[PDB]
RNA sequence: AUUAAUAGGGACGGUCGGGGGCAUCAGUAUUCAAUUGUCAGAGGUGAAAUUCUUGGAUUUAUUGAAGACUAACUACUGCGAAAGCAUUUGCCAAGGACGUUUUCAUUAAUCAAGAACGAAA
C-alpha cells in the first residue's frame, strides 16, 4: 500500500524521538501494519540510520545502561539495599555484554570503555 | 429481677484457683477466696473439690453484702503461658450456682 | 578565595564531589541576605556529587540543617530531617541534630 | 449471653456435619446453644438461662475447638466430664519457613506412628497432631508433661530426652 | 540485509507475591511505675525444697512509660539470587508467569582466578 510511505511515516516517527519498538508497537496499533520486516523492506534500526535518525548508543544497551544507573539510586538511597545492589551487579553485567557485542560487530569502537560514572551521562 | 449483681472473675488456671468476683467496676472486689486456703497441703491449689469448697465462701460473703447475682468473667493463664482453662473452673463456679447465685452473660477474659 | 558567583560554579566544572565550595558558597550566598540561592546551592550540591561519598552527602543535610538552625524554619528543618532519614540513617543525623540543637 | 466462638478447617466440618447434630443432641443436654454456621465454617458455644451452670459452656468450648481441630468428636466427647481437662496447644510461632518446622513435625511423630503414640504410655494423654496443633486432654500431673514435651519439641530438642525421663519415672513408679 | 534458535537482551500492557528498603496505621500479649478493695498463703514440685509474703505476697480494674510479635483465619500457600519472608496502605526500586507479523541478531551456555549477599554464636 504505497511501501514508502511507511517509511515515510517511520522518518517522522524516528524523528518523533522514540525508539525502534516503539514505532512497531505503535503502527502495529493504529495504522494495520505488521512489522519492519513486511513488504517495505528494510528494518525499523537501519531505515533509521538510512536517513540520519539513529541513536548514538545501542538500544539494546541504552535502555539497560539507563537501567544500571537509574536503579542505583535508590542504592544511593540505601547502602543497605542487598538487593538493588544485587540487582546492580546483575544490570550492570547486562550494559557490559551489549556494548562487547557492538564493539566485535563494529557499532562502537572498541575504546569506548563503559562505565557505570559516565552512564548518567550517555542515560541523559 | 431487680438486677442484684456484680462481676465474677475466676481465675481457673493450671496451677491454682483463685476467685475474686468484682463489683460492677473492676475495682472494689467484695470477695476474695482462694482455692489453697480451703485445702492445706500445697497441691491441692489447682483441684476444683477445693475450688468447689472456696466457692460456698464466695456464695457467702456477696450474699452477706447484697450481691445475689454474679455475671462470670472466667479466667485462664492466656498470653506467653499455657493459654488453656485447668481444672478449677468447673466446680467453683457450678457452686455459685448451686448456691442459687444468678448466673447470666458469663465470659472468659483471660489474656 | 571564591568570591564570586561565577567563581565557585566554575570549581563545581573542576571538583564535582567536593561539597566543601558549596559549603563555602552557602557561605557566601546567604552572607548577602538572600539565603534562597544558598538554599538553591545545598540542593545543587546534591545532584552534582559523587554517592558514593558519604562524608559530604551526609554533611549536606547537616549543611541545610544547621543552615536551618539560624535562618530556617520551623516545618522546613523537619521536611529537609525525614529527607536525610529516608535517603541517609535516622539516628545519625539525630545525633548530630541533637549537638547542633 | 455467653459465646466462645471457633474457627475450622475444611477437614472437620464435613466430620463435625455427621456429629454436630449429635453435638446439639448433647448441647441440648446441659442446655447450651450449638451453632452450625456453614456459611461461616465456625462453632459458636453460646448459654442459656435453661442451663445449670455456666462452666460447662467453656468445657464444651474446648470440645467444640477439639471437634474443629479435627480431632474426633467421640475423644471430643469426655471433656464435659469432671477429671478430663484438654489442652490445645498452639505451636505456629515455632519455625517461619517449612523446612525446620517440618523437620521437626515427624520427629514429635515418629516412624510408624511409634513416637506419638509414646508420650501416650508416658504421659497418660490423648495426642493429637492435626495442622498446626498438639492438642492433648487428661490428668494435669500428666498433662504437665505434655505441654513440656510439645513446647521444647518443636524447638531443637528431641523426644529422645522426654521419653527417656518418661521411661525412668514410669519404671520407678511400683518401687 | 540468507532466516528473526516457540536461544537471549531490550520495550509495552494486563496481572500477581508473607520479596526487600522506607513510611503509614491497626492488633492482641508482656514488663515497670502511680494507686484503691481485700488477704495466709503465692510461686514451684511426683511429694517437696527454693523464691515474695498485715514490707499486701495475691486477684480484679484503671492510667503512664518502655521492649517484642502478627495465634485462631493459616495451609505442603506464594515470594525472595540464597539466607529469609505474614495487620491496613503507600513511596522507591527489584521479580515468577503472560501475549506482540513489538526491537536487536548471538549480544548466547559453565566458571577457575577473584569479588557480593548471608542461617546460629
Amino acid at each position: 500500500l504505497s511501501s514508502e510511505s511507511v517509511i515515510e511515516q517511520i522518518v517522522k516517527y524516528a524523528r518523533k524521538g522514540l525508539t525502534p519498538s516503539q514505532i512497531g508497537v505503535l503502527l502495529r496499533d493504529a495504522h494495520g501494519v505488521t512489522q519492519a520486516r513486511v513488504i517495505t523492506g528494510n528494518k525499523i534500526m537501519r531505515i533509521l540510520k538510512s536517513n540520519g535518525l539513529a541513536p548514538e548508543i545501542p538500544e539494546d544497551l541504552y535502555y539497560l545502561i539507563k537501567k544500571a544507573v537509574s536503579v542505583r539510586k535508590h542504592l544511593e538511597r540505601n547502602r543497605k539495599d542487598k538487593d538493588a545492589k544485587f540487582r546492580l551487579i546483575l544490570i550492570e553485567s547486562r550494559i557490559h555484554r551489549l556494548a562487547r557485542y557492538y564493539r566485535t560487530v563494529a557499532v562502537l569502537p572498541p575504546n569506548w570503555k563503559y562505565e557505570s560514572a559516565t552512564a548518567s551521562a550517555l542515560v541523559n | 429481677n431487680s438486677q442484684v449483681f456484680g462481676v465474677a472473675r475466676i481465675y481457673a488456671s493450671f496451677n491454682d484457683t483463685f476467685v475474686h468476683v468484682t463489683d460492677l467496676s473492676g475495682k472494689e472486689t467484695i470477695a476474695r477466696v482462694t482455692g489453697g486456703m480451703k485445702v492445706k497441703a500445697d497441691r491441692d491449689e489447682s483441684s476444683p473439690y477445693a475450688a468447689m469448697l472456696a466457692a460456698q465462701d464466695v456464695a457467702a460473703k456477696c450474699k452477706e453484702v447484697g450481691i445475689t447475682a454474679v455475671h462470670v468473667k472466667i479466667r485462664a493463664t492466656g498470653g506467653t503461658r499455657t493459654k488453656t482453662p485447668g481444672p478449677g473452673g468447673q466446680a467453683a463456679l457450678r457452686a455459685l450456682a448451686r448456691s442459687g447465685l444468678r448466673i447470666g452473660r458469663i465470659e472468659d477474659v483471660t489474656p | 578565595a571564591p568570591e564570586s558567583v561565577a567563581d565557585f560554579e566554575r570549581l563545581l566544572i573542576g571538583n564535582p564531589n567536593s561539597s566543601v565550595v558549596w559549603m563555602n558558597y552557602m557561605a557566601f550566598q546567604l552572607q548577602l541576605s538572600e539565603i534562597e540561592k544558598a538554599r538553591e546551592l545545598a540542593e545543587r550540591a546534591l545532584k552534582t556529587i559523587n554517592f558514593r561519598e558519604e562524608a559530604e552527602k551526609l554533611n549536606i543535610w547537616i549543611a541545610m540543617l544547621n543552615l536551618e538552625n539560624t535562618f530556617g524554619t520551623e516545618e522546613t528543618l523537619e521536611e529537609v530531617f525525614s529527607r536525610a532519614c529516608q535517603y541517609m540513617d535516622s539516628y545519625t543525623i539525630h545525633t548530630k541534630l541533637l549537638g547542633i540543637y | 449471653e455467653s459465646s466462645f466462638m471457633t474457627l475450622f478447617p475444611k477437614y472437620r466440618e464435613s466430620y463435625l456435619k455427621t456429629i454436630w447434630n449429635d453435638v446439639t443432641r448433647a448441647l441440648d443436654k446441659h442446655n447450651i446453644a450449638c451453632v452450625l454456621d456453614l456459611v461461616e465454617g465456625s462453632m459458636t458455644v453460646k448459654t442459656t438461662r435453661k442451663t445449670y451452670d455456666p462452666a460447662i459452656i467453656l468445657k464444651a468450648r474446648d470440645l467444640i475447638k477439639l471437634l474443629a481441630r479435627s480431632v474426633p468428636f467421640p475423644q471430643a466427647v469426655k471433656i464435659l466430664q469432671d477429671d478430663m481437662a484438654c489442652d490445645v496447644i498452639k505451636i505456629g510461632n515455632f519455625v517461619t519457613n517449612k523446612e525446620r518446622f517440618v523437620k521437626r513435625r515427624q520427629r514429635l511423630v515418629g516412624p510408624n506412628g511409634n513416637t506419638l503414640k509414646a508420650l501416650e504410655l508416658l504421659t497418660k494423654c490423648y495426642i493429637l497432631v492435626q495442622g498446626n496443633t498438639v492438642s492433648a486432654m487428661g490428668p494435669f500431673k500428666g498433662l504437665k508433661e505434655v505441654r513440656r514435651v510439645v513446647e521444647d519439641c518443636m524447638k531443637n530438642i528431641h523426644p529422645i530426652y522426654h521419653i527417656k525421663e518418661l521411661m525412668i519415672k514410669r519404671e520407678l513408679a511400683k518401687r
